[PDB]
RNA sequence: UGAUCAUCCAUUGACGGGGGCCCGCACAAGCGGUGGAGCAUGUGGUUUAAUUCGAUGCAACGCGAAGAACCUUACCUGGUCUUGACAUCCACGGAAGUUUUCAGAGAUGAGAAUGUGCCUUCGGGAACCGUGAGACAGGUGCUGCAUGGCUGUCGUCAGCUCGUGUUGUGAAAUGUUGGGUUAAGUCCCGCAACGAGCGCAACCCUUAUCCUUUGUUGCCAGCGGUCCGGCCGGGAACUCAAAGGAGACUGCCAGUGAAAACUGGAGGAAGGUGGGGAUGACGUCAAGUCAUCAUGGCCCUUACGACCAGGGCUACACACGUGCUACAAUGGCGCAUACAAAGAGAAGCGACCUCGCGAGAGCAAGCGGACCUCAUAAAGUGCGUCGUAGUCCGGAUUGGAGUCUGCAACUCGACUCCAUGAAGUCGGAAUCGCUAGUAAUCGUGGAUCAGAAUGCCACGGUGAAUACGUUCCCGGGCCUUGUACACACCGCCAAGGGAUCA
């Protein structure tokens, strides 16, 4: 049957929020919609730059966007050229002053979003799905995940009948609330249609 | 040689490869077992 | 499955009786009806209100063998059921008349 | 008593007994009684003959009985002659005030044909 | 019903239509979609062709009609019985 | 000297101040019989002092907030027993044997999605 | 009187921000009357989780808005109204 | 929702803001106790001749992401579906699964 | 072969009416309902110009819709537009925009004034408009049986598997079975298995007790007054608020047991999972959703796209589902008078006061709230009245007269006033919910929302009855056996109406 979102259920238990501002009802919806337009802009611009997470704070008349990226050199650029010109667009979008900070994902093979994006990248190059899945699981366990599960669903290998296929290695205890389960998804847009990727990475209990 | 076990609601398709004699849900694992 | 004293007389049997008579949680409404009925009963009989109530139960109490908790439970349920059917004007008097009979 | 062609019940309170007149509900009743100056809860039997004449007086201020029935009948008859939507609902014997007819509407329609 | 404070609603386009009909003394049917417009006294004697959703239904205005809406005289749904 | 106890029952909370005397009962600046109408309430408030045989030896100023008549009477009783245990701790065992020292923890179970109430399901056909 | 109202969606965050204003006011010689935990608003929301039908399938969410007052006789996402 | 329907909502918001004060003025005459019947009559006939879409009640709250006109929630500005997706991704501050 | 060897007038499953052992408000025991009535609401059908589309046994039918008068709106009728309502790109025109005029249902068209700013290499503009261009936009069109995502369902049931080893020619088997035990593949013991993964449990939220900290907007025990109101000076006790701790472990005791556990006892606010919630294994039904969104393919492109007004989604011989209100006296009515919790609020909640019979209106404080407002809890209790009547029960329906929201309540709102006073007198076969602060009943609040709940989501008050038991019905678990089933009994022979022997 259907399952609770692993990130959602653990918010405030072991997982932090990605938006951390305060607002009253009058400012709340506008802040969500500006946050949406910020995250949308950056996800597009930094499609090649290995973006895992976009954390948004809003201090006193400001937006602070922290971009968690495995390739900070690509995001930052030369003399912080690229940081500064993202920062203008974010400040335009949010309609307030903006700092962009660039945080580094040191182990991208342990980042659920980066792993999911890698698989969907490979699926769109017409890499065989089983190979892409196996490589993800092996990489994460090599780099010291206590477990990983990868699910791929859709018209796998352009088959007529859609299928779900998954591999797991190690522990992925989804009912354990204190389990540090990084969970994220991605979509591969193929010639045959959408294939969904789901990745769960377990990094010990807290 | 693909073989099958029936279960409630379907069938589990498995593979066997006469190289020894192994058995696995994937083909390459069956070879590794059979070679071992 | 597969695996409190009434505050006027100290008889839990009457506390049960209030509960059987009670409808919709209205326990104070039930209590008044029963006490009114017991004093009425006593005036047209001449005992302490439990003795007449207990003699009234003895005639109803059914004897597969009924065990004595279900026995008094059935009696009281049948009394209340019998009382509610009648064409006396209030439930207090319906109950008093049914208990008398 | 007899007030406006209706034999008003003698063993009822004046407030209640007066509602037996068509065109007189509970509030017009209490209005009549407090104007004529009889208590609501006094029985119609107990009133002296002069007091009934005062009750008969206060009801003549209102439209009642066959005056009202003509008045009601004329209102409904105007609608049908007018041939407005309300009049068509009167004509067909359906709900007049926008109610559901897919189900229910049995007060107006009668029992199921 | 509309509050007495606010008075009676008619559409301005219709109020002008009806005035022009009186001034000129024309009896050619006045075509309107304003079902929600109240019938005023100066309507009397005009035929007002009221839209019912597909057709303009003529309403020769009478004195009994005044105070009612125009759309009261243009039924929208067609029903001629079931099993018939 | 006053010996205090809090009492609680459903959504009710009761502040009870016992001290020696002839046996007045104030509940929110009203007598017992003005405050509580029902005789089930009034027994329940005297149950503890009836038990310990100190009906006419102890005055009682009570405040009570929240809940209803039986809840508040139950809150009051809890507080009187809690006040008595502060006065004399020989009375604990006997008051516990009367079942008074227990905070009746039974509360209104919440309404739930798909059910009309806490447990009442909608009708099936 | 300097009267400090703090709101936050997180209670660890509000107690820290409180502790900054409070201890800082204590350092100077302003008479801090103690920090007062006011009632947390638990705002609640119930949504259908299916895109279509399945009316009994729902999620229930809550935002807890924590509230602190401190009288005198910061982290982004802590609210501050000093009157 | 279709692109046209989202664009209808934009147009209605803009006209509501354009005529807000002009609508408020004309309505205030119609509500007023102490006024002429001629000015009131005029004021009734002016309020109708404005764009219908300048009335605020012609606006439907839509999901800001999708345009869905059902299941809207005011605090988030989103439908039930996009609220849920954002909630579970940790994108709505303070919002967590509730139990009590 | 699954695999293996005009009009009203041999293996694995599955299955058995084969066997054994179990569980769940499944039955039983109860309590209250549904089915009858009126009405609300959804659906079918029928009707219609249209009655938009979707959901269809359990698991569709107060379901998507947390709110269809216009809008929403997808539908119909009619009026309209064609690079376009919504984007980018290019040429050319041009500041944006502020008023009003006429025609038109409006869309829109034709005007006529007014403003002609501001960035600024005085070099330009880029802001936002218009005309033209064709690359394209657009589609709630089709396929949920091409898909992702999300969801229902078995069911919070105790299952489902793998590695390595061992056994079998092999499909496979073992572990996972067995003896107990448990809410539980829970735990223990035995055991060719040894371990592990996903489920169970725990970690999470809330509720029941205490403690520390803190003390306003909350609080009032002791003081000092009092306009007798925590109203004021005060107090920090107490209620409470909400941070941080403590607490429950079968830990203790006794008995039973071959150990796990079970049964009772102490203490304790709480006792065996304390109560409630969140949490939904591998899979099952080509289950639901291309109309939230996304998306392969197909299809439409002066139309299947787009704009407008009016109509429809509210139709009514009828059938079905879910509700509300009743049929009274355990009650109705009148008067007086107690005790809640939880929540919402800025184009918002709106007091006091004045006016209105009332819905409401006027005036106008306060409150982005422990302060102000919504905002009298109701059932209760007391006293009075009605006296078993189709009633002083019921409140349907209809007439007249209003109020309010809204450009607008004709189709088609809610509410009030006066009048009216229908069916209904406890509901056939059949059928539903519930095991305790539950059911039942009583109010209260909230989301959607201009307005529009009898629905939904939450909150307290009062507050039961009954459970001997598992034979039977329904769903499910484990083991074993028969099988001509594998689309898997909705099958194509089970005890087939050889099994069965516990
Ligand atoms: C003609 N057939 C075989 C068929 C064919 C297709 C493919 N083409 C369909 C279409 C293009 C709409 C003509 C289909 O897509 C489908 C079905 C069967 C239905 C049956 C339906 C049924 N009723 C609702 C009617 C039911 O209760 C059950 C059930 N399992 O209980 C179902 O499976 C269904 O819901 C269903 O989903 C179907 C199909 O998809
Ligand atoms: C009552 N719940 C059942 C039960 O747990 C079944 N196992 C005995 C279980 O079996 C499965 O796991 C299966 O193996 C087969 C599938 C159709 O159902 C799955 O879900 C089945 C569950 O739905
Ligand atoms: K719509
Ligand atoms: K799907
Ligand atoms: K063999
Ligand atoms: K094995
Ligand atoms: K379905
Ligand atoms: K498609
Ligand atoms: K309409
Ligand atoms: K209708
Ligand atoms: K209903
Ligand atoms: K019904
Ligand atoms: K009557
Ligand atoms: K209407
Ligand atoms: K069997
Ligand atoms: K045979
Ligand atoms: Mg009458
Ligand atoms: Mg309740
Ligand atoms: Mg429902
Ligand atoms: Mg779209
Ligand atoms: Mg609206
Ligand atoms: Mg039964
Ligand atoms: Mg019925
Ligand atoms: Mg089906
Ligand atoms: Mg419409
Ligand atoms: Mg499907
Ligand atoms: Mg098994
Ligand atoms: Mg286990
Ligand atoms: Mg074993
Ligand atoms: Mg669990
Ligand atoms: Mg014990
Ligand atoms: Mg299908
Ligand atoms: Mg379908
Ligand atoms: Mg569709
Ligand atoms: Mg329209
Ligand atoms: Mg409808
Ligand atoms: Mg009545
Ligand atoms: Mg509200
Ligand atoms: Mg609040
Ligand atoms: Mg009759
Ligand atoms: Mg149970
Ligand atoms: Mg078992």
């Amino acid at each position: 049957g259907q399952k609770v979102h692993p990130n959602g259920i653990r918010l405030g238990i072991v997982k932090p929020w990605n938006s951390t501002w305060f607002a009253n009802t009058k400012e709340f919806a506008d802040n969500l919609d500006s946050d949406f337009k910020v995250r949308q802009y950056l996800t597009k611009e930094l499609a090649k730059a290995s973006v895992s997470r976009i954390v948004i704070e809003r201090p006193a008349k400001s937006i602070r966007v922290t971009i968690h990226t495995a390739r900070p050199g690509i995001v930052i650029g030369k003399k912080g050229e690229d940081v500064e010109k993202l920062r203008k667009v974010v400040a335009d979008i949010a309609g307030v002053p903006a700092q962009i900070n660039i945080a580094e994902v040191r182990k991208p093979e342990l980042d659920a979003k980066l792993v999911a994006d890698s698989i969907t990248s490979q699926l769109e190059r017409r890499v065989m799905f089983r190979r892409a899945m196996k490589r993800a699981v092996q990489n994460a366990m090599r780099l010291g995940a206590k477990g990983i599960k990868v699910e791929v669903s859709g018209r796998l290998g352009g088959a007529e009948i859609a299928r779900t296929e998954w591999y797991r290695e190690g522990r992925v205890p989804l009912h354990t609330l204190r389990a540090d389960i990084d969970y994220n998804t991605s979509e591969a847009h193929t010639t045959y249609g959408v294939i969904g990727v789901k990745v769960w990475i377990f990094k010990g209990e807290i | 040689n693909r073989v099958s076990k029936t279960v409630k609601g379907g069938r589990i398709f498995s593979f066997t490869a006469l190289t020894g004699y192994g058995k696995a849900r994937e083909v390459p694992a069956a070879i590794q077992k059979a070679m071992e | 499955p597969r695996r409190l004293p009434d505050p006027k007389f100290g008889s839990e049997l009457l506390a049960k009786f209030v509960n059987i008579l009670m409808v919709d949680g209205k326990k104070s409404t039930a209590e008044s009806i029963v006490y009114s009925a017991l004093e009425t009963l006593a005036q047209r009989s001449g005992k302490s209100e439990l003795e007449a109530f207990e003699v009234a139960l003895e005639n109803v109490r059914p004897t597969v063998e009924v065990r004595p908790v279900r026995r008094n439970a059935l009696a009281m349920r049948w009394i209340v059921e019998a009382a509610r059917k009648r064409g006396d004007k209030s439930m207090a008097l319906r109950l008093a008349n049914e208990l008398s009979d | 008593a007899r007030i406006a062609g209706i034999n008003i019940p003698d063993h009822k309170h004046a407030v209640i007994a007066l509602t037996s007149i068509y065109g007189v509900g509970k509030t017009r009743s209490k209005a009549i009684l407090a104007a004529a100056g009889i208590a609501e809860d006094v029985k119609i039997s107990e009133l002296s003959e002069g007091q009934i004449d005062t009750l008969r007086d206060e009801v003549a201020k209102f439209v009642v009985e066959g005056d009202l029935r003509r008045e009601i009948s004329m209102s409904i008859k105007r609608l049908m002659d007018l041939g407005c939507y309300r009049g068509l609902r009167h004509r067909r014997g359906l709900p007049v005030r926008g109610q559901r007819t897919k189900t229910n509407a049995r007060t107006r329609k009668g029992p199921r044909k | 019903p509309r509050s007495l404070k606010k008075g009676p609603f008619i559409d301005l386009h219709l109020l002008k239509k009806v005035e022009k009909a009186v001034e000129s003394g024309d009896k050619k049917p006045l075509r309107t979609w304003s079902r929600r417009s109240t019938i005023f006294p100066n309507m009397i004697g005009l035929t007002i062709a009221v839209h019912n959703g597909r057709q303009h239904v003529p309403v020769f205005v009478t004195d009994e009609m005044v105070g009612h809406k125009l759309g009261e005289f243009a039924p929208t749904r067609t029903y001629r019985g079931h099993a018939a | 000297n006053q010996y205090y106890g809090t009492g609680r029952r459903k959504s009710s909370a009761a502040r009870v101040f016992i001290k020696p005397g002839n046996g007045k009962i104030v509940i929110n600046q009203r007598s017992l019989e003005q405050y509580f109408g029902r005789e089930t309430a009034r027994m329940v408030v005297r149950q503890p002092l009836e038990l310990v045989d100190m009906v006419e030896k102890l005055d009682l100023y009570i405040t009570v907030k929240g809940g209803g008549i039986s809840g508040q009477a139950g809150a009051i009783r809890h507080g009187i027993t809690r006040a008595l245990m502060e006065y004399d701790e020989s009375l604990r065992s006997e008051l516990r044997k009367a079942g008074f020292v227990t905070r009746d923890a039974r509360q209104v179970e919440r309404k739930k999605v798909g059910l009309r109430k806490a447990r009442r399901r909608p009708q099936f056909s | 009187r300097i009267r400090i109202r703090l709101k936050a969606f997180d209670h660890r965050l509000i107690d820290q921000a409180t502790a900054e204003i409070v201890e800082t006011a204590k350092r100077t010689g302003a008479q801090v009357r103690g920090p007062i935990p006011l009632p947390t608003r638990k705002e609640r929301f119930t949504v259908l989780i299916s895109p279509h039908v399945n009316k009994d399938a729902r999620d229930q969410y809550e935002i807890r808005t924590h509230l602190r007052l401190v009288d005198i006789v910061l982290a982004a996402g802590v609210d501050v109204q000093i009157s | 929702a279709k692109q046209s329907m989202k664009a209808r909502e934009v147009k209605r918001v803009a006209l509501a803001d354009k005529y807000f004060a002009k609508r408020a003025e004309l309505k205030a005459i119609i509500s007023d106790v102490n006024a002429s019947d001629e000015d009131r009559w005029n004021a009734v006939l002016k309020l109708q001749t404005l764009p219908r879409d300048s009335s605020p009640s012609r606006q439907r709250n839509r999901c800001r992401q999708t345009g869905r006109p059902h299941g809207f929630l005011r605090k988030f500005g989103l439908s039930r579906i996009k609220v849920r997706e954002a909630a579970m991704r940790g994108e709505i501050p303070g919002l967590k699964k509730a139990s009590w």
